[PDB]
């Protein structure tokens, strides 16, 4: 159960992992002349951006409740990817994602990781409300789930993780392409996806065409004084493309 | 556990020298809790079902830890078992918790009729039942605990008829906008 | 489209065994039923065709409720309605489509007009409907010139006529309807389907001129998706709806009583 | 031609193809 | 399907003779009519086709009586009905099927809706029906969301419309409907067909909104079994019915006055 | 008019009988792969249970009114057959049945024997009542018909034999596979049947998939001091099969 | 070192075991027409009894001394197997046996398991004595070995495990088909055997045609508070057959 | 083809075969 990974300039491994299911079996690819909408020959940064980038350390505990991100927004700051995104009205990209989560032989607990589509998050508050841009687009900073006092609550998404933050049951979440970090089974987990939309390419900053969720399905523990472990995620964009070049987006 | 992840999970007690029952469930696809699974809901959208069901189970405890466990099925017309040996007379699997993560096994289709009704009223399909085949053994100063997660899906055998507007969900009044 | 037969399975044991797996892979678990039962061969021969999408989506259901009162005091003004087209405010149909990222279909549309008398008779009555695609001039008045319809799909019903229907082809500017969306119209409000799902509106209006009978007209409007296609399944709605376009579910002065029901102990079925 | 699952001939007649709204598998 | 012709039969006697038998065998008795009549040849040529099952079962008859009053005071609550589907409460149809162990058929279903006026007019009226298979959410109210029907077979009628009908295929989880059953649901109550024959229910409900006309709606519902098959004949019902699923016949404060009629002496015809 | 019979280990004869009609001409057989519902290779006890077993002596008189049984329940105690039945949720079996009823050349009277299907018995009492399990399932003890005082009458079946206990006329009962014990015609009678149900196999203890009736159509008499004769019935199950093994049923 | 096992309806695995030696290499089989004594076509319950059944939990400690069983008596209560045994004067069957004995990576100790033939146990007491039926036939309840006060001692077998309870040296016991539970080597152990006797089939309840022994050759220990582990054994009969059907044996 | 008892051609047209509800002998 060993893998190595190589994209654009950068490489990844686990020597205790079971291979990704490729999302729907479709290995990532560029747009087709048969399906395209945009007229130009689009921007292929290739190796300089279909390469890995990784998020700030989250860390977790038995008390922890969940984390997620929305893409491409979660990668808006990833140099070439980030600006090439911000300077175009449109683009498209798939992703290779690996989540890094080693423990000792002496830990238990499990996370589910789900790649998830439009994942249209429900409000925290009841009634005539909807989610505000700052929170739907948390950037690489992401949304960890917490017990208390998130301001502007009327525009906040719900914290209700076991309702998938949208009023659907968890545990059926395995309907999406998914994996488990299980500390016995593996030390890491991986998933890869092509581009997807109802449209052949999309307004990157305006719509998170993919999203990624990680949930503490089983509580972290060990008897060791190292009561907590970080998690980090690395992503490479795939076949990344951009079209309608103009100024940098604000 | 309901308002949380924990209703998907069960906790095991490495402290116990016993053969005894860990849990049990019905097998009728639109019974609680199974109805709440996506196969459950799809069955709940339907009136007839047929074919055998896949069930799967991960030893979510500490990697250093060992056990073997009994997962068993009860052909109905009879009460849900009350000894491990009762379940051993039923169709069952004993889980060699090797390096590999998961045991997976099937309730065989043993309906008299080629189909069964998806929701029982005053009716039954049989039971899932789970038991300590050995005691669970952690090595010393491991957490005095373990977790198990349980999965189901339709086998290649599985099918439905009489699509019906599902039991599972209710609308009261107007849906506001 | 059918299941295979199931073979006889010999009673055996071996070093080879597939009953074990890593569900953590994401792949579905050890697939085969013959592995752990010494089966007889059976002609398992039950068709999955009712389970087809052109079946499950492809049964009609109600969509919306065009209730109106015939106002007298300005008959010419008030006696029309308009409704924003969505699949998001009748739960059963909603839950068919709230099962995917995207779906595409042609639409049987069916009208069940009903007249309710508040008076000793109804007489002859005739009723207009119009599909108002966005940027058609919306009728403001039961006498509005917008009831003229040189190119808008407008259709008529009257007392004693059979139920109207039409086939509406798949509409979207995109390949498929968004069942969900993860962002905004470009200046950042209306998060989700309220961005993407601007189909415009259906409309209705009494066509008979001013007359003495106080009446309510109610149209139940129905649709079936056929020639269907669907895109990446997603988990079913667990709880009551709330807010059409929005996935909101935490209702006011209420709690999250899902379809799951509790029991006293997990060792009791 | 005749219906593949069946024992009879029937085929479209309404004008524009999308308007049929009834598909094979 | 026809009888044979009958041959001429020669007047004879012989040591061979088939007129004697052992009815105690269970087999039907000495079969042949030409044995004891010196017949002329006749083209006995009368078809048995009216006597076919696709004839005798295959004529429609009424099944049940959906009588309703339109309540005013809570029009929105009360004005619907539900009926447990059975062939066991109209005698003629019942006796067709109370003739076998089991039967299988597809069903013409036909609706004869009738409106009776308790008021000076009825106006336009529209009416819903739904097949409620078991574990569909049963409508509780004339305003229940359960009137939405994304996949349930629901159908509409209104004043001046022709009689509705549909073809319902053979339903059972088993090969054929139990006409009778000899035991229970597994915990031992509801002895007989009340176990096996859970088809769920038909339902009906006024679709027009609240209106001034006090009315009764009555639907006579009819069915014919066609594409029929039947299984092991059993003797006809001798006496009045009593209890739908149950074969009960000893009625309260009554006596067993069967179809047999007595005569003064057995030597008088 | 002579026969010998041999099933599983045990043998039967009459030298004054006319052969059974086979029920509907279908000689008994196992399930087919073409028709089956149950998934396992099922339990074939073969010789050890497709063999004869016989009921306690009933005896009859001019005053006697009738007897019947419901199957498989009437055989629940027949060793291998009985337990193999009780330990499975499902099974199926046909039957060979012979009824033993010799008299002298100097007796008259006649019984009809009818094999009968689900034979859904009517209540004794009127109104909102149905038959209780203890009586539908009398075991090998069976139901003789009597004039008086059967307790729990509300849950008792009717005693009305000439109404076939279900409100159908006797004498038309010959619609089923049947024979007569007629003391002149024979000294015994026989019938054999395959399995039958609307289902390819059935919940044995929960549903009497077959039933057997014997009725004094003509009163027993002789001038001899032996004013009464026993009857007994022997049965072998046929092609008997069982599926869904678990604990013994209560 | 992984196996899966499937008999009659039920399945077993270990993912830390070394395969059984098949006893004498003879894979189990039915009797032959060339060798048989009994005249009937015998009872083949097949799947409904050549399936697994398992014994009550024993548990062991550093202080523990041994356990054994005698077959078929140890399985007299195993539904179909048990009654089919008790209702026949004769039968025959081989067995597949697996013993379940997982510990942590942090335990030591070892058991020898020996399948053993007629294993004719010696008395506890000296002199003109022999073993009483209650003890030779302990049923599924088996014989654990204990330090004290077993009543009726004159009819008890000896407790002397290292003398194999018959006055033969242990450690030579590997003459039989055998395995070790060694907690480093494996987490379970397995053995399978055909039928055997000087006779082609045998009086099941009257003679334990096979026997099974498990002995604490090396003491159980771990430093963990879980000072003891259960053992359990599961067995499927093989090619099981029965002949001379009559009443249930007492 | 034509009706075997008869002198004319007529055949099914409604969609799903069970729904016909009219059988030969």
């Amino acid at each position: 159960r060993i893998i190595q990974i190589t994209r654009g300039d950068s490489t990844i491994t686990s020597q205790d992992v079971a291979n990704a299911i490729v999302a729907y079996g479709v290995w990532p690819h560029y747009l087709s002349s048969k399906d395209a909408s945009a007229i130009d020959k689009p921007s292929q940064p290739d190796t300089s951006s279909n390469r890995f980038y990784t998020l700030r350390s989250v860390t977790w505990s038995s008390s922890s409740k969940g984390w997620w991100w929305k893409l491409p927004d979660a990668l808006k700051d990833m140099g070439i990817f980030g600006e090439n995104m911000f300077y175009h009205y449109l683009g498209r990209s798939g992703y290779t994602i690996h989540v890094q989560c080693n423990a000792s032989k002496f830990h238990q607990g499990t996370l589910i990781v789900a790649l998830i589509p439009e994942h249209q998050i429900a409000s925290a508050l009841h009634g005539n409300v909807n989610v505000g841009y700052n929170y739907t687009h948390p950037g690489e900073t992401g949304r960890e789930v917490k017990a208390e006092t998130r301001l502007n609550p009327d525009l906040q998404p719900t914290e209700e993780y076991w309702l998938n933050f949208d009023g659907t049951l968890l545990g059926n979440i395995t309907i999406f392409p998914h994996q488990f970090i299980n500390l016995r089974s593996n030390n890491s987990a991986t998933i890869i996806a092509p581009y997807v939309n109802a449209v052949p390419m999309d307004s990157m900053r305006s719509h998170n065409n993919w999203s990624l969720v990680i949930i503490p399905i089983c509580p972290l523990e060990t008897s060791s004084a190292i009561n907590t472990i970080p998690i980090t995620i690395s992503i490479s964009p795939m076949c990344a493309e951009f079209s309608g070049a103009r100024a940098k987006r604000q | 556990y309901i308002n949380s992840e924990n209703m998907y999970s069960v906790v095991l007690q490495s402290s116990i020298n016993a053969p005894d029952k860990i849990f049990s469930i019905r097998t009728d696809v639109a019974s609680q809790p199974l109805a709440t699974t996506l196969i459950g809901e799809i069955s709940s959208y339907f009136t007839h079902w047929t074919g055998s069901l896949r069930f799967s189970f991960m030893f979510c405890g500490t990697a250093n830890t060992t056990v073997k466990l009994l997962l068993a099925y009860t052909p109905p017309g009879i009460a849900e078992p009350t000894t491990r040996k009762d379940a051993m007379l039923g169709t069952h699997v004993i889980w060699d918790v090797g390096l590999q993560s998961t045991i997976s096994m099937v309730v065989p289709w043993i309906s008299a009729s080629h189909y069964r009704n998806t929701s029982p009223g005053r009716s039954t399909s049989g039971y899932i039942t789970c038991w300590y085949q050995t005691r669970l053994v952690i090595p010393p100063q491991t957490p005095p605990t373990a977790r198990l997660l349980c999965f189901v899906s339709g086998c290649k055998d599985f099918c439905l008829r009489m699509a019906r507007d599902t039991n599972l969900h209710l609308q009261s009044g107007a849906i506001a906008q | 489209l059918v299941v295979p037969n199931i073979n006889s399975s010999n009673p055996t044991t071996s070093n080879s065994a597939p009953a074990l797996d890593a569900a953590e892979t994401g792949h579905t678990s050890s697939v085969q039923p013959e592995d752990v039962i010494e089966t007889r061969y059976v002609q398992t021969s039950q068709t999955r065709d009712e389970m087809s999408l052109e079946s499950f989506l492809g049964r009609s259901g109600c969509i919306h409720e065009s209730k109106l009162e015939v106002t007298l005091a300005n008959y010419n003004k008030e006696n029309f309605t308009v409704w924003a087209i969505n699949l998001q405010e009748m739960a059963q149909i909603r839950r068919k489509f709230e099962l995917f990222t995207y779906t595409r279909f042609d639409s049987e549309i069916t009208l069940v007009p009903c007249i309710s008398a508040l008076s000793q008779d109804i007489g002859h009555i005739t009723m207009q409907y119009m599909y108002v695609p966005p940027g058609a001039p919306v009728p403001n008045s039961r006498d509005d010139y917008a009831w003229q319809s040189g190119t808008n799909a407008s259709v008529f019903w009257q007392h004693g006529q059979a139920y109207p229907r039409f086939s509406l082809p798949f509409l979207s500017v995109a390949s498929a309807y968004y069942m969900f969306y993860d962002g905004y119209d470009e200046q950042d409000q209306n998060y989700g389907t309220a961005n993407t799902n601007n189909m415009g509106s259906l409309c209705s209006r009494i066509v008979t001129e001013k007359h003495i009978h106080k009446v309510h007209i109610m149209t139940r409007i129905y649709h079936k998706a056929k020639h269907v296609k669907a895109w990446c399944p997603r988990p079913p709605r667990a709880l009551e709806y709330t807010r059409a376009h929005r996935t909101n579910f935490k209702i006011e002065d209420r709690s999250i009583q899902t379809a799951i029901v509790t029991r006293p102990i997990i060792t009791t079925a | 031609a005749q219906v593949s699952r069946q024992n009879y001939f029937n085929i479209n007649y309404f004008k524009d193809a999308a308007s049929n709204g009834a598909s094979k598998l």
